[PDB]
């Protein structure tokens, strides 16, 4: 299994979302930093909540 | 229409609903909220305690012993049975005064056994 | 009148309660949207009282919450028409009286009070029959059968329940032995 | 300043809601009740707080749709002469 | 909650759902009233949807701007041929026995163009072949072969007169005049099972709805009156034909149930057919434009849709879109291949929208502290009910110390937001691409010049437009799917697009140049 | 195109409609200008994608 760049991109965007509105950050993060950058730490970090289903 | 559609019901009793709402109230009592339940559900149980009746386990013993020893009766007959809790057969007649189907005495005399066999 | 029924829908997930387990979170969004209200098709909603089964959300784009769909049982407190409900009096006007049969108060009418002429006294909040001098006060425990239901709004107030009392083999707790006083023969 | 080449310039990225916040942006898409059993927009009525498709029974499982303005007036001049614009809302 | 729409599928509306769809029965042919208010039973009723102000929708109760309209229709005294059926109608006719109905081809006919269409199905112009064969193959046979019943030709008199050319005793030929009850009956008698052959489903597509007997009226938001400078009203063409329709039904109805003779019913029929095809298509063929008051055709509901400008090839355009800048651009080496710098002034307009979380708080403060004239401000910020404010001066000292966690913050670009780039004319994919911003004085887009090929830019006077995407989907998206990095290699050939251009490839090779050597200070220098 | 609202805006008339609609077509909103006109994601790239999560986070 492995992420197309699409999939990525709507994870991104979702937990972006996410974060924003007011969902808790999975990991510490440096002050100062707005939600897109966030959502990447997130990601490289692996630590990621969402799946995408495939047909 | 509550919710998108509905899967399945049953009918209870009076005292299945106090029990209900006593668990509300006690759970709400625990959550910090001083108010029990809200104002028609206040009005629910308070009628409900002013016409109490049989413990709920043993409404639950005599509506299933009714549905065992009466078939045509629906879940919705039976609490009727047990809510109003007819002690005589005139109760029985006015019960079951509208509806399609009429007992013949001996029916009812049965009815009115198994309500002695649970009439503390 | 109570019933117990079983209801799936779909159920929307601020992204604040992300951090509690889904069920919890789930029966008090549906606490705070459905009880206190009145269904035109299952009457009274009660109370949520468990939620059986959640799926895995669907996040819509453009929105943060999650939609779960559950399957949930509720209580509801649904009259029918040409049945009889055992209740207390509670208020008296002059066309009638209150008769509380659960949540709501069921009216009846002043002219079919019962089968006699019946003058109102809102001095005692009762109204005098005639044979007998019927007493219809508050706290009496009535057998009213419900004859109209009236089902306008979503309200639970709004809506208005027409049960008679009239009808042959209908009387007060205080009647009813009455009824059988005349039936003692 | 934006176009055709633009919009095909994005579609090739692979880009769409970028596609849809740069174009629709907001205040010209518009909240539509569908009903899911015939296909025709049910009727949402403030008194009754209540949705009802007048067509092939009130509570016909109705979802909500949103849509762009210029859209809705279409289907309602498609709907003014007599063919029928159905809608088959997707499962999410 | 939110679904998708995810397929339309058309067909041709049945009388009862147009009775059951609309709301009012309109039967009197009124306008807005004296006073501007709507009249019972008229064309714009209460029922129908409000747009004037300070009053109620009768139907969902909404007040104007929030009433979506409702549906009307009208009860027809006699049927109606559709204008834009008329052909497929006259067609049909001459395909379908004039006793039983039914297609006048054999059975093993039948079977093979069944097959035939279930092939080509997908393919319009093979599906319309297949559909003209079969007519013309219908229409030249004579013999129903079902009946045996002899066929009398049918001829087309446009726009929507059918004429059946049948022989008297003696052998003329008469032309009879197909009154749209008998195309109506002729049309009810076709079998499902015969549909398909005859291009048509039966599901959606019935033959006897295509003869129109409830004619919908379109909402007031459909129809608005615009009014005028001088205040009049001024209506829409729709409502005028729509009153003429009302008008003329009226008058059709009253003298048949007084047993008026039959020319006088055929006057008004055709008058009410006449009325009804303007209605539709003003400009339909063989048809006389009706004039509006002034003189001009009045723009009905064909025109409204067939329109370069029209919700048809008009929605599709080009127009400023917002957050949107445009200058000259000018060299610098000095910054990564990913970055573009922005002036000052263009980043203390195009504000970026930020909500407010517990990491990043107090960066938010300083910016709302700094009000909308020092670079790293604010010029906006939204409460958590939705109020927008402008910060200023007045207000700069509070909105801080009440700005929490669910507000929203409208601060200025700065240092590593996303922002995309274009040139026109935008030829291939590269031509827009996603940039870092760094803000620097003066007034240009600084661009690397690694970054020109792709572009295909010279500092010549071109000039470049920067979109701030606002969304947090939006940005990732720009951020993950169109940074500069990605496209080094173009899609075109498979090589690479970005690259050293002129300095880049002659100081490379005096740098490797065979024979050449720097000193100490020189090679520090440069590395450095 | 088998788009009816795709055909729609390159035309100059309205006979199309009256022959799908006749036709009983079925617009599949398959393409790009359809999906652009609703103000729906376009189905290609991102707007293919379909998102779900285990809610119970740390
Ligand atoms: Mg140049
Ligand atoms: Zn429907
Ligand atoms: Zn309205
Ligand atoms: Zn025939």
């Amino acid at each position: 299994f492995k992420y197309t760049r699409f999939e990525k991109a709507r994870i991104i965007g979702a937990r972006a979302l996410q974060i924003s509105m007011g969902a808790p950050v999975l990991i510490d993060v440096p002050p100062g930093i707005t939600p897109l950058e966030a959502a990447i730490l997130e990601f490289e970090k692996g630590v990621i909540p969402i799946t995408v289903i495939r047909p | 229409m509550i919710g998108r559609g509905k899967l399945g019901e049953k009918y209870i009793t009076i005292a299945e609903a106090k029990e209900l709402l006593l668990k509300r109230r006690e759970e709400e009592v625990k959550a910090g909220i001083e108010e029990p339940l809200y104002y028609e559900a206040r009005l629910a149980l308070e009628h409900a305690e002013r016409f109490a009746k049989l413990p709920a386990d043993k409404a639950k013993e005599a509506v299933e012993e009714l549905m065992n020893a009466f078939e045509w009766m629906s879940d919705r007959i039976a609490c009727k049975i047990v809510d109003i809790m007819p002690e005589d057969s005139m109760d029985l007649r006015v019960i079951f005064a509208k509806e399609e189907y009429q007992p013949t005495q001996e029916e009812m005399k049965q009815i009115l056994d198994i309500l002695d066999k649970y009439r503390e | 009148m109570y019933k117990i029924v079983t209801v799936k829908d779909v159920v929307r997930i601020p992204p604040t309660m992300f951090t509690m387990d889904p069920k919890e979170a789930a029966k008090i969004i549906l606490r705070e949207t459905y009880e206190g209200t009145y269904d035109k098709d299952e009457g009274v909603i009660l109370s949520i009282l468990e939620v059986k089964d959640i799926k895995d959300g669907i996040i819509i784009p453009g929105d943060g919450a999650t939609y779960h769909e559950v399957v949930f049982d509720v209580l509801v407190w649904e009259p029918k028409i040409h049945e009889v409900v055992e209740g207390y009096v509670a208020d008296v006007m002059p066309f009638g009286a209150f008769i509380r049969i659960g949540p709501i108060d069921g009216l009846v009418h002043i002219s079919q009070l019962m089968d006699d002429y019946v003058v109102y006294d809102e001095r005692n909040k009762q109204f005098v029959g005639k044979e007998k001098k019927y007493l219809l006060k508050i706290g009496d425990l009535v057998r009213a059968r419900i004859i109209n239901i009236s089902a306008k709004s979503k309200v639970i107030r709004e809506n208005r329940i027409g049960l008679t009392m009239r009808q042959p083999g209908l009387g007060k707790f205080e009647w009813i032995e009455k009824e059988k006083k005349k039936e003692k023969e | 300043r934006f176009g055709e080449m633009e919009r095909d310039v994005l579609v090739g990225h692979g880009a769409a809601m970028l596609l849809i916040e740069r174009l629709l942006e907001e205040s010209d898409k518009t909240e539509v009740w569908v009903c899911e059993n015939c296909g025709h927009i049910a009727l949402e009525d403030k008194r009754r707080r209540r949705v009802y498709c007048p067509v092939c029974g009130e509570e016909e499982r109705i979802s909500k749709v949103e849509m762009s303005y210029a859209f809705k007036l279409l289907l309602d001049e498609l709907k003014a002469m007599v063919i029928r614009p159905k809608l088959n809302l997707s499962e999410r | 909650m939110k679904k998708v729409i995810g397929s339309i599928e058309f067909g041709i509306l049945s009388p009862q759902e147009i009775r059951k769809m609309s709301a009012v029965e309109v039967t009197v042919p009124d306008t807005y009233d004296d006073d501007g208010y709507p009249i019972e039973g008229g064309v714009m009723d209460k029922r129908m949807g409000v747009i004037d102000p300070g009053l109620r929708c009768e139907t969902c109760g909404g007040r104007a701007g929030e009433c979506p309209g409702h549906f009307g229709h009208i009860e027809l005294a006699r049927p109606v041929i559709h204008v834009g059926f008329a052909k497929t109608i006259y067609r049909i006719l001459e395909s379908t026995c004039r006793e039983c109905g039914r297609i006048k081809l054999t059975d093993e006919e039948i079977e093979e163009y069944m097959k035939k269409i279930e092939l080509a199905r997908n393919r319009r112009s093979e599906f319309n072949e297949i559909i003209k064969e079969i007519h013309k193959k219908a229409k030249e046979r004579m013999v129903c072969p079902h009946c045996g019943a002899p066929q009398y030709p049918i001829k087309f008199e446009k726009p929507t007169i059918y004429w059946e050319i049948r022989k008297d005793e003696q052998g003329n030929e008469y032309r009879h005049r197909l009154m749209p009850t008998e195309v109506r009956d002729w049309l009810e008698k076709i079998p499902d099972k015969d549909l398909p052959l005859l291009g048509l489903d039966p599901e959606k597509s019935r033959p006897e709805w295509m003869v129109l007997t409830v004619l919908p009226v379109p909402p007031v938001t459909a129809r608005p009156s615009i009014t005028l400078e001088t205040g009049i009203r001024a209506e829409d063409d729709l409502t005028h034909k729509l009153v003429d329709i009302i008008r003329i039904n009226n008058r059709l109805k009253q003298n048949i149930e007084a047993g008026a003779p039959q020319l006088i019913i055929e006057d008004l029929w055709d008058l009410l057919q006449y009325h009804v095809t303007t209605y539709i298509n003003n400009e339909a063929p063989g048809v006389p434009p009706a004039k509006h008051k002034s003189g001009r055709p009045l723009k009905t509901l064909a025109q409204r849709l067939k329109g370069k400008e029209g919700r048809f090839r008009g929605n599709l355009s080009g127009k400023r879109v917002n957050f949107s800048a445009r200058t000259v651009i000018s060299p610098d080496p000095m910054i990564s291949i990913n970055e573009v710098g922005v002036p000052v002034e263009v980043a203390m307009e195009l504000t970026v929208p930020e909500k407010v979380t517990e990491f990043n708080i107090e960066r938010l403060r300083k910016m709302v502290l700094n009000g909308p004239d020092k670079y790293p401000g604010a010029n906006y910020v939204i409460d958590p009910e939705g109020r927008r404010r402008r910060i200023m001066d007045s207000n700069k000292e509070t909105l801080a110390n009440q700005l929490d966690i669910g507000w929203t913050v409208e601060r200025h670009l700065m240092d590593g937001d996303i922002v995309l780039f274009n040139r026109q004319p935008s030829l291939h994919r590269m031509s827009i691409m996603a940039h870092r911003v760094r803000v620097m004085p003066y007034r240009t887009f600084r661009l690397n010049l690694a970054v020109c090929p792709p572009y295909n830019a010279d500092f010549d006077g071109d000039e470049m437009n920067l979109h701030v995407p606002q969304t947090e989907e939006a940005q990732a998206e720009a951020r993950i799917l169109m940074e500069v990095q990605n496209h080094i290699i173009s899609p075109r050939y498979g090589g690479p697009i970005i690259g050293g251009i002129q300095d880049h490839i002659s100081g490379g090779y005096l740098l490797t140049r065979e024979g050449a050597y720097f000193t100490r200070d020189e090679v520090e220098q440069m590395l450095m | 195109k088998s788009s009816v609202l795709a055909r729609a805006a390159f035309e100059i008339t309205v006979q199309h409609l009256f022959e799908a609609a006749e036709k009983g077509e079925v617009d599949n909103l398959n393409g790009v200008i359809e999906n652009v006109l609703i103000g729906q994601p376009v189905p290609v790239g991102t707007g293919m994608v379909k998102l779900t999560m285990k809610l119970p986070l740390r």
